[PDB]
């Protein structure tokens, strides 16, 4: 809950894991990789593209 | 039990309301039956004899 309360975003998908269920289960080695990209790359970075 | 009507989903915060914004996604989708993919994709006729 501290995502949405003082930033919106545009795009958010999570692969593998369901959006609602990072409440219950917990998390293991947590690595954030952050960049700056195109707006017409951002369909460029998902498990499975060219 | 068979589900006909559909609904817009809530996936977190920001309600949808009926309008499709943000976290909205949509319940009904699209496979890809064709021959270029692999064998995994491919359609299959399923019929259940109870």
């Amino acid at each position: 809950s501290v995502l949405y309360n003082s930033a919106s975003f545009s795009t958010f998908k999570c692969y593998g894991v369901s959006p609602t269920k990072l409440n219950d289960l917990c998390f293991t080695n947590v690595y954030a990789d952050s960049f700056v990209i195109r707006g017409d790359e951002v369909r460029q970075i998902a498990p499975g593209q060219t | 039990e068979r589900d006909i009507s559909t609904e817009i989903y809530q996936a977190g915060s920001t309600p949808c309301n009926g309008v499709e914004g943000f976290n909205c996604y949509f319940p009904l989708q699209s496979y890809g039956f064709q021959p270029t993919n692999g064998v995994g994709y491919q359609p299959y006729r399923v019929v259940v004899l109870s």
